[PDB]
RNA sequence: AAAUGACCUUGACCUAUUCUCAAACUUUAAAUAUGUAAGAAGUCCUUGUUACUUAAUUGAACGUGGACAUUUGAAUGAAGA
RNA sequence: CUCAUCAGACACCACAAAAGGUGUUAGUUCAUCUAGACAGCCGGACGGUGGCCAUGGAAGUCGGAAUCCGCUAAGGAGUGU
RNA sequence: AGAACAGAAAUCUCCAGUAGAACAAAAGGGUAAAAGCCCCCUUGAUUUUGAUUUUCAGUGUGAAUACAAACCAUGAAAGUG
RNA sequence: GGUUGCGGCCAUAUCUACCAGAAAGCACCGUUUCCCGUCCGAUCAACUGUAGUUAAGCUGGUAAGAGCCUGACCGAGUAGUGUAGUGGGUGACCAUACGCGAAACUCAGGUGCUGCAAUCU
């Protein structure tokens, strides 16, 4: 802090704080007001929101509505979830953002009821495709894409979030020209490039690109798939048949109790300190008028 | 306290202010790009002098953005240029550092008189790791006290690397 | 050329400063506000004496230098240069203006012609600082000055320790036990409030809890 | 010559409530209006689609249709000896529920609540407002209490 | 009430009637609006008649509902037409009115003095 | 000798203070004036209509049947409205 | 309370100001006084001591720094000649 | 605060920065992952007739608002026009 | 109670300087075949979760801290103001009567509360 920086009095007391979820550089509001606001004569018709965020290697896929009291959560979803439909390594991946994906859609479609109407797209051929109303019934669960403070470029994986959702049936409407294998110029898209990143291609054919030219960083990077006897010819089945386990069951059940909530409440307040009081810190500075002034 | 408060360099950006623009720039352009490998970046006037004899939108400088072990390697062959002696001068109180070198040959590269002689800006700035947060799209952040670039601590690591020498006061 | 000062007495408009709007202003006749050993200490000049306006008037900036520079003679011709400090508390901001006279009272607002202070009832005009063994000089300066002036004003003996806020009992309380910090026409005060390190390299004397 | 303007003379009264710039929170496009609602109108100088003249700032009215962006509001305007109605279509940005009438509903409810109490034990029903009653008698008490006398005080000057 | 009588302060005299100055202002200026058409009351019948739904039967009645200020003290006041007084005998007692009576005037609250006043107004 | 030199000097800038001001300045912010409400066109429940609206007999608006009377919802006035 | 050799005499209203008075009235803050104050006549102001530099020449006195004892009811190292 | 020529002013870098800028123009409002700056794609500056606000006679005109019915632009989209 | 994703109110949440942070989570962090973007894989895209760290982010605490929020017969019934008089004053202006009534000042107290979902010694 340059003493030529300093901020005065009058800079802070004339400082208008913004809004804790944007200093905390989470919430785009200018985006966040366009996607819950409401049509006026729909009155308590809420918008759904599929909001899908990244951890640091965890995909999230919450589908939320909002409230004046605060946005409530209807289905989630983590992609952690993954390991018992049949996914060990990577839930960072395209096919994982996918995976997430289908399952949050299925949870949903059975949490409501159109768990055997709206199957979605099950022979997943990479077809661009919305999930389609039924003639004389309900008309899908309509939700709109929250990717958040993502920065949308053509083939990324919140667009493979996206593709799940809707596969797995959830009517989620959307463009196919940021689906990976879309083409820069000539306006159309690659199914079998898009299949292939659904399955792993990309993943499994790096796998087989550098089992026979590095040893060396194969050796690191991907080290599970060995440690697990499995190489690129699979991933393709790993995937193709979590799909089937989570079409067939969705109905999360959570973890086990495990200490439960008081005694980590305890474990915990065993790290919180808590304020002093206004005699302590009194006391704290006549102690240091005696300590300091009192030529020692 | 240093477990990873480790000191490498951000970028390092070399920068010929050609003072008008035409043949002479396109020229120190091309030194750029043999000697960067990468396409280097034309600037363009802000303002119009004409002591300087300039005009708005000028395109009268060029410069180029270089990280990494490449740009060690053309910081310590600029270094040599300069003898590994700098000054207590030099440095930003805000952690990086840079020195200038007319005769751009002096780096390796050959005469070639259909290019002239150009010198040359040379800054390094320098960062410990966790830069991302101040630059980064989400949850922007400002690095605490502690972590970031000093002059004296960045001096200090300049001097024990390449035992180079800094100066007077 | 300048009008006769009862056209100007009243504040019968409201104040017409120098502005971005108005623009073409003359220069005030007063200019210096701040007479004698205005350099000195508070110490230096325990007692105070106003001149203060009775009445809701105007003075012009010209009868304002005429009386200071009265005031201020007197005080020194018969005290000294550095016997006085004399501070004038009224800026004349207001701008008169004036219509000035082969067309009649057609677009008749007037351009500026001279500035005046709006005083209120009770507001010091002058107001003076020595030490006691002067007070009879300062107040006969005033009572000459007073006679420069549209309108009662009268002079009254400040309770206050010269241009302090603090009466003198209360003010020798203060310095005499931790508290007064001199400064060069002013003086700081020992606050109990923010930085206890910055309030302890400031005023070392106190924290004794005596002389 | 004069200026007459749509928001001509309104400096302050569309200014932004000083700390309180910025984009507009959420909660106002969450609130939810129907056909009958109360109303008051203050101008939002943010947006500047859809927002009211000058003259119905301060002013109460009545939703009469609901649209995606907006809601019309009925207000009484007095031209002349009379009144006439007008219709708004304002901004949801603009409006604001009015609490105008809660003591009101609250008092409604009150007032069913201990009738029902009433006819449940003999009917004794007191149950409409009435203003300020003056005080009753009361015994004051010198114990601990004995009265200080005061007067009047003597001019000073103080300055 | 006390904010209009606040709003009229300067244009009326007003106090606290004593029963005397109640009972001698109805039995002798005592009107009732009567299908208007005011009647001087002169028969408790007519009190009986108009007030009887109220339990007000006569003229005593009347007075004591007016005092004792009554569950249906706003029909049995409103049911009196204004009084008419005359001037002052005695005079005002002060030599301009239309000051406070703190002030030396007549307008605004005495309070126990409305009686001398409107005793010798009635 | 110069100094990116020490030193005085007057300047402007920074710091904490100081005297005084604004129709076209202001954080604050009156008084008087000013919008709306104080029920039967009220409140509450039960569940029809539609082409609008909802994932959805979801809502929205307009309705059938049912429950609570002048202390039926403050004051004052009313040669009526 | 006011005596005017141009008194004053009732809102709007038919005018008067700064400034002055030892006319008179009431008041404010300092002071002195029956341990005798103010006024006026009368006596005393001597002395320790010409305390010192200017020295053409200053007891106090053209003048310049200065600052006290003894006797006393009191008596200036000096207000005015 | 820092970098050859380079100087008060050329181009490069970091730090601070509530807007002290910019938004054709007068001024006042308003705006910070924008309403400002750079880029990409466009013609909604379009079609049909009504209602509404200001000025008001509650005429006209100018300007503006929110819908209905089209056909379009942009964006992953909600949306926005 | 901690933590994360999405939040409502938008400083009691901001600013400055320090110090502490188990578990998990966030994080920084490794790589450049692929989609994608750059003068620069710094940002942005993708891959790994492997090789590494609490240093920073983030959370919390300390300060006669700045700012901010709250309260009070603190100032102050002051300033201002509605209403009245054939009140005072040459005037400027002023006092009184029935009401309403601040701001500054000063002092004291406080420094985020909380919704949905998931997760944690
Ligand atoms: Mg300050
Ligand atoms: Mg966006
Ligand atoms: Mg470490
Ligand atoms: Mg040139
Ligand atoms: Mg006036
Ligand atoms: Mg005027
Ligand atoms: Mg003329
Ligand atoms: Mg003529
Ligand atoms: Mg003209
Ligand atoms: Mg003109
Ligand atoms: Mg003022
Ligand atoms: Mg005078
Ligand atoms: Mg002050
Ligand atoms: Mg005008
Ligand atoms: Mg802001
Ligand atoms: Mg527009
Ligand atoms: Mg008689
Ligand atoms: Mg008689
Ligand atoms: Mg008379
Ligand atoms: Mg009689
Ligand atoms: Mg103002
Ligand atoms: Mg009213
Ligand atoms: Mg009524
Ligand atoms: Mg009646
Ligand atoms: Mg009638
Ligand atoms: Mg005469
Ligand atoms: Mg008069
Ligand atoms: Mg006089
Ligand atoms: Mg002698
Ligand atoms: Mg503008
Ligand atoms: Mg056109
Ligand atoms: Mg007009
Ligand atoms: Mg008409
Ligand atoms: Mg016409
Ligand atoms: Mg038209
Ligand atoms: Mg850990
Ligand atoms: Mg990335
Ligand atoms: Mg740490
Ligand atoms: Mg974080
Ligand atoms: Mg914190
Ligand atoms: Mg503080
Ligand atoms: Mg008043
Ligand atoms: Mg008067």
């Amino acid at each position: 802090a340059f003493q030529k920086d300093a901020k005065s009095s009058a800079y802070s007391s004339r400082f208008q704080t913004p809004f804790r979820r944007r200093r905390e550089g989470k919430t785009d509001y200018y985006q966040r007001k366009r996607l819950v606001t409401q049509h006026k004569a729909k009155y308590n018709t809420p918008k759904y929101r599929l909001v899908v965020r990244f951890t640091n290697k965890d995909i999230i896929c919450q589908i939320i509505s909002s409230t004046i009291t605060g946005d409530v959560v209807l289905a989630a979803a983590y992609s952690h979830e993954l390991p018992r439909y049949g996914i060990t390594h990577g839930l960072t991946n395209w096919a994982a953002a996918y995976a997430t994906g289908l399952l949050i859609a299925r949870r949903t479609l059975q949490k409501l009821g159109l768990d055997e109407t709206y199957k979605g797209v099950e022979e997943v051929e990479g077809e661009y495709e919305l999930t389609e109303a039924v003639e004389d019934g309900p008309r899908p669960f309509k939700v709109f894409l929250d990717i958040g403070l993502q920065r949308t470029t053509t083939g990324a994986r919140v667009f493979g979030a996206l593709k799940g959702a809707s596969d797995g049936g959830l009517y989620v409407p959307h463009s196919e020209n940021r689906f990976p294998g879309w083409d820069f110029e000539t306006e159309e898209i690659d199914p079998e490039l898009l299949r292939s990143y659904i399955f792993g291609g990309h993943v499994s054919q790096y796998m087989e690109e550098l089992a026979d030219d590095d040893e060396e960083r194969f050796s690191e990077l991907f080290k599970g798939y060995l440690a697990d006897d499995i190489d690129a010819d699979s991933l393709e089945d790993i995937y193709t048949s979590a799909h089937e386990a989570i079409r067939a069951d969705p109905a999360f059940k959570p973890t086990e109790k495990k200490f439960t909530k008081e005694q980590y409440a305890a474990e915990s307040k065993k790290y919180r300190q808590t304020k002093l009081s206004k005699e302590e810190r009194a006391a704290r500075v006549a102690a240091k008028i005696a300590a300091l002034a009192g030529q020692q | 306290q240093n477990p990873m408060r480790d000191l490498k360099i951000e970028k390092l950006v070399l920068n010929i202010s050609v003072g008008e623009s035409g043949d002479r720039l396109t020229r120190a352009s091309k030194v750029l790009e043999q000697l960067s490998g990468q396409t280097p970046v034309q600037s363009k006037a802000r303002y119009t002098v004409r002591t300087f004899g300039i005009r708005r939108n000028e395109k009268i400088a060029v410069h180029v953005t270089v990280r990494g072990p490449k740009a060690e390697e053309i910081l310590e062959r600029g270094l040599k240029v300069k003898e590994y002696q700098l000054r207590d001068r030099n440095f930003s109180a805000t952690g990086n550092f840079g020195f200038g070198i007319d005769e751009h040959i002096d780096l390796g590269i050959k005469y070639d008189p259909s290019i002239g002689i150009f010198g040359m800006d040379f800054y390094v700035v320098m960062n410990r790791p966790g830069a991302r947060v101040t630059r980064r799209k989400r949850c922007k952040g400002t690095v605490g006290n502690s972590h970031k670039t000093t002059k004296e601590d960045t001096v200090s690591w300049f001097k024990q690397k390449y035992d180079a020498d800094v100066l007077d006061k | 050329a300048r009008r006769p000062a009862r056209c100007y007495r009243y504040q019968k408009n409201k104040p017409y400063p120098k502005s971005r709007y108005n623009r073409a202003v003359p220069d005030s006749k007063i200019r210096i506000y701040d007479l004698g050993k205005k350099k000195a200490t508070v110490d230096e000049f325990p007692l105070c004496v106003h001149l203060v306006s009775n009445e809701l008037e105007q003075l012009s900036s010209e009868a304002l230098e005429a009386a200071r520079i009265c005031a201020n003679k007197y005080m020194t011709t018969v005290s000294g240069r550095d016997a006085f400090h004399l501070r004038v508390r009224v800026h004349p901001f207001h701008v008169l203006r004036i219509n000035k006279m082969q067309q009649g009272m057609r677009g008749a607002w007037g351009k500026p012609h001279g500035l005046a202070a709006r005083v209120d009832i009770g507001q010091i005009i002058f107001s003076v600082r020595t030490k006691d063994s002067n007070k009879d000089v300062v107040v006969e300066g005033l009572r000459r000055a007073r006679y420069k002036f549209p309108g009662q004003q009268k002079i009254i003996l400040s309770k206050k320790w010269g241009f302090t806020n603090l009466d003198r009992p209360e003010y020798l309380k203060k310095r005499e036990a931790g508290e007064v910090k001199d400064d060069g026409a002013f003086v700081k005060f020992l606050s109990k409030k923010g930085s206890l390190e910055n309030n302890i390299r400031e005023f070392p004397e106190y924290f004794a809890a005596q002389a | 010559g004069k200026s007459h303007g749509y928001r001509s003379r309104t400096r302050y009264m569309f200014q932004r409530d000083f700390r309180k710039h910025g984009a507009v929170h959420l909660s106002t496009y969450l609130k939810v209006y129907k056909v009958g609602d109360i109303v008051d109108i203050k101008a939002n100088g943010s947006i500047q689609k859809g927002m009211p003249h000058k003259f119905y700032q301060g002013k109460t009215g009545v939703v009469y249709n609901v649209t995606k962006s907006s809601v019309g509001v009925i207000i009484n305007k007095m031209v002349g000896n009379r009144y006439l109605e007008k219709r708004l279509n304002l901004r949801v940005e603009h409006i604001k529920h009015s609490k105008c009438r809660q003591e009101f509903l609250e008092r409604v409810k009150a007032n069913a609540a201990k009738r029902a109490e009433a006819k449940a034990q003999g009917v004794a029903v007191q149950l409409k407002r009435q203003p300020a009653q003056p005080r009753e008698s009361r015994i004051v008490s010198t114990e601990g209490n004995v009265p200080q006398t005061l007067a009047p005080v003597p001019y000073e000057t103080f300055i | 009430t006390l904010e209009l009588l606040k709003l009229i302060e300067p244009y009326v005299a007003y106090g606290y009637p004593s029963y005397s100055t109640i009972r001698q202002l109805v039995y002798k200026r005592g009107f009732g609006k009567i299908n208007k058409q005011r009647v001087p009351l002169s028969d408790n019948a007519i009190i009986e008649a108009n007030l009887g739904k109220y339990g007000i039967l006569s003229i005593d009645d009347l007075i004591h509902e007016i005092i004792t200020v009554g569950p249906h003290f706003k029909q049995a006041n409103n049911f009196l037409w204004p009084f008419k007084l005359s001037n002052p005998s005695g005079g005002w007692g002060v030599p301009r009115k239309f000051k406070h009576f703190i002030q030396g005037g007549s307008f605004g609250n005495r309070e126990e003095f409305i009686n001398k006043l409107v005793k010798s107004m009635n």
